[PDB]
DNA sequence: CCCTGTCTGGCGTCCTCTCACCCCATG
DNA sequence: CATGGGTGCGCCAGACAGGG
């Protein structure tokens, strides 16, 4: 929902999942990609913490 | 130069099939040389009716054809883009030549 | 002989970064021990010291290497792969789709309100460099003519 | 293995009434 | 325009080492 002026008050769980959302689009692009291992590994860590 | 031929069998269907396309046109891009029409067409067949004798019996039915063509003048593209998956007209053969 | 690493930045600032290590390397003048920098991962030509490691992570804006260990940082795996990839890239995206569509054979437009959508080349004009083909527009098909470059092979 | 020290987690009163302020930054 | 990353609390308690 947005506040008085206009601007969107967005909640902290959209954020959590649009970052989850991001990792994982980028992780599928990477395996599609054949990145090396430790970039794959640091993407996997990435989304494993998100 | 772009051409919308119609094609169907009678008259008093594609009458109003006229009117549609050359008002929703004027509305969007109100550039179009008039209808001009295509001399009527016809198939008439004489068929033997009795069911194993007897050659004078022979009914002539029709299939009546007819023809009426749009004529936009100018490649418009807001009358094409209006008019693109539109046609009033049911059951008819639309051919909009571009 | 240099083999290669893989660098951290913040992500977004990659280019200001690049710039940055390279004229970090001009400023200390270990020239002999930086090949050079690839482009969020940055990749360094190097060799390992531990001085040059302090100096890549006293660049600005960097986080670390990314290895199996920091004491240790790791060179690479599938470099070739990623070079291949680097080598292609807009070439292999480059497609450019003219419709070659004949008597029958289907096409696609992309241009005007007859844009989005499919059908079949009835009759094909080289001459005239016209194709003749209808879209299935509200169920009738709608013979209209398109360029090669106007609808895409099918 | 039997006791001893450390290291992290889990927790701490209820209703209300205003206010102020909520991501830069930038090629 | 859109995305991308401090240093003043105190007790209980059980799990993890650490001797012992």
């Amino acid at each position: 929902v947005p506040l008085d002026g206009g601007r969107f008050a967005t909640s902290d769980l959209n954020d959590l999942y649009r970052r989850v959302i991001n990792r994982n689009n980028r992780l599928k692009r990477l395996l599609d990609l054949a990145a090396p291992d430790i970039i794959v590994r640091n993407e996997k860590r990435m989304l494993q913490e998100a | 130069r772009i051409r919308i031929r119609l094609k169907a069998f009678d008259h008093r269907l594609i009458d109003q099939a006229t009117a549609e396309i050359v008002e929703t046109a004027k509305r969007t891009g109100a550039q179009v040389r008039g209808p001009i029409p295509l001399p009527t067409r016809k198939e008439r067949f004489t068929v033997l009716i009795s069911p194993h004798v007897n050659k004078d019996a022979r009914d002539q039915y029709e299939i009546r054809t007819h023809l009426r063509l749009v004529d936009i003048v100018e490649p418009t593209e807001k009358t094409v883009d209006a008019l693109m998956r539109l046609d009033l007209a049911a059951g008819v053969d639309v051919q909009i030549s571009l | 002989k240099k083999r290669w690493y893989v660098v951290q930045a913040f992500s977004g600032f990659e280019g200001r970064v690049a710039t940055s290590l390279r004229e970090h390397i001009k400023l200390h003048n270990m020239e002999d021990l930086f090949g050079e920098v690839m482009v969020g991962y940055v990749l360094v030509q190097m060799v390992m010291n531990d001085a040059s490691w302090h100096l890549v992570r006293s660049v600005p804006r960097v986080m670390g290497f990314i290895g199996g260990t920091s004491d240790r940082p790791a060179p690479i795996s599938d470099k070739e792969v990623d070079a291949i990839m680097n080598r292609l890239q807009q070439v292999g995206d480059k497609p450019r789709p003219k419709t070659l569509f004949e008597p029958g054979e289907m096409v696609r437009v992309n241009d005007g309100p007859f844009a989005d959508f499919n059908g079949v080349v009835e009759e094909v004009d080289y001459e005239k460099s016209r194709l003749k083909v209808s879209v299935s527009i509200f169920g009738r098909a709608t013979p209209v003519e398109l360029d090669f470059s106007q609808v895409e092979k099918a």
